[PDB]
């Protein structure tokens, strides 16, 4: 069946990533 | 001492970043996470081998919005691709009421869009079809299709778009499923108020109108036997899929809808509401046996797609098992019908798959059971060239040749349609079934 809500990109702060 | 800067931390890491105390570290790492997993297959696998899936799901009960929408977002990526597993890990890590506690919570579109797509996303999944019936059904229904609705107006159209998606998907199988479907408050009045109002606006081409009419055509499969007490005051609930109403609307997006879904769809709500035998069937049956119907539904046989040819053939068959102005069906399905078998100038014909043909002779054969004009209808159209040419066809396989040997000794029944074949030199056991 379809996979309808499908994928999306995101946004993030990698330099708060640690 | 040490600035901050642009490194990127591996999978491990972000997974452990998870569970960090400071919720804006969780926040950006389930945020940065879901960028890595789109599109991108491997990546999510590996997640769910790091066990991040569990953690993910946890986060959906913070209570910071930048968490559990964070969190959202990485698990709706997760939830969708090839890899089955990540969606099934979801399911086992009671992520699907986990969905369902925030939806309850929910306030804004931008989550409940979120939450409501990756449900989307679940509901493909054939073992987890149930799990979301039986746990989000009713959260579904009055959190988001009744009050987005407009019934008693329409707006959040994405959200109910993932929604009715989502529940068309869930019922597409199992009696149960479309049993608890049915009985939901609200639910089957709520999607027909929604076609209706999109059809008010032109709009008979969404992929909302589509889901909705998808889902209708699943909740009329078998509704004469699955309606509770089946054993046929204003109509109300389940009975609403068989009032009038709703059959004008199929009719109306037969001639209004230009996407093959919708018109597979309506043609296929329509067939399954003729199929059985009872009151509501007849009615239905005999009201579609008009001149405007019959024409809206028999149009779609020049449809270029295949799958909406076989839907009016379907749709046309079960009309033609009681019908009684013998001379309309005939004059309506005939023509189109048999443009639409191989054997002709009609390229396409000569493409359709099995099924498509096997489905258009059984209709033919049903169409001309006890209707010599329709059968008289078949030879003027040159449909005896073709069934003769399936018939003895050395690649067909024995299914088709059988359907096409049925029609015609249907065909040879008639004697007024008999002796100009046997003008022709042909007999009887020419065309035998096996």
């Amino acid at each position: 069946d379809e996979e309808g809500g499908g994928e999306e990109d995101q946004d993030f702060d990698l330099s708060q990533l640690h | 001492p040490p600035p901050p800067n642009w490194r990127q931390p591996e999978l491990p890491e972000v997974i452990a970043m998870l569970g960090f105390r400071l919720d804006a570290v969780k926040s950006n790492a389930a945020a940065y996470l879901q960028h890595l997993c789109y599109r991108n297959d491997k990546v999510k696998t590996d997640v769910r081998k790091l066990k991040g899936i569990p953690v993910l799901v946890g986060l959906l009960d913070h209570p910071k919005k930048e968490v559990h929408l964070g969190a959202c977002g990485a698990l709706k990526n997760i939830s969708f691709g090839r890899d089955q597993d990540n969606k099934i890990a979801i399911k086992n890590c009671d992520g699907v009421p986990a969905l369902v506690r925030l939806l309850r919570k929910a306030r804004d579109m931008d989550l409940t869009e979120v939450i409501t797509g990756t449900l989307w996303n679940l509901s493909s999944h054939d073992s987890i079809k149930m799990e979301i019936v039986d746990h989000a059904l009713h959260a579904l229904t009055d959190e988001v299709i009744i009050p987005h609705s407009g019934w008693e107006h329409i707006e959040w159209e994405s959200v109910l778009t993932n929604t009715a998606g989502c529940l068309r998907n869930v019922s597409s199988e199992r009696s149960e499923a479309r049993r608890k479907l049915r009985e939901c408050d609200g639910l089957v009045d709520a999607l027909i108020f929604i076609v209706q109002a999109e059809i008010g606006q032109k709009d008979s081409d969404s992929k909302l109108v589509e889901n909705c009419v998808c889902l209708l055509r699943n909740l009329s499969y078998q509704v004469h036997r699955e309606i509770p007490q089946a054993e046929r005051s204003p109509a109300r609930g389940y009975e609403l899929l068989f009032q009038p109403e709703v059959v004008r609307i199929y009719i109306s997006l037969l001639k209004e809808s230009k996407t093959p879904a919708i018109l597979e769809a309506s043609a296929g709500a329509i067939q399954n509401l003729c199929a059985g035998r009872w009151t509501y069937g007849r009615y239905i049956r005999s009201a579609l046996r008009q001149e405007k119907a019959l024409s809206a539904i028999a149009d779609l046989l020049t449809n270029e797609h295949e799958r909406v040819v076989k839907a009016a053939s379907g749709a046309l068959r079960n009309l033609a098992v009681d019908a009684r102005n013998k001379e309309l069906i005939g004059k309506h399905a005939i023509p189109n019908l048999v443009k639409n078998l191989p054997g002709g100038q009609q390229n396409s014909s000569w493409n359709f798959s099995e099924d498509t043909v096997i489905s258009i002779l059984n209709t033919i054969n049903e169409v001309i059971a006890e209707n010599l004009e329709a059968a008289k209808k078949l030879r003027e159209t040159q449909g005896i060239e073709k069934l003769v040419l399936i018939n003895k066809s050395g690649n067909r396989s024995e299914k088709e040749v059988r359907a096409a040997a049925l029609v015609l000794q249907t065909i040879w029944g008639y004697k007024e349609l008999r002796k100009p074949l046997e003008k022709e030199g042909w007999k009887k056991s020419d065309f035998q079934v096996n």
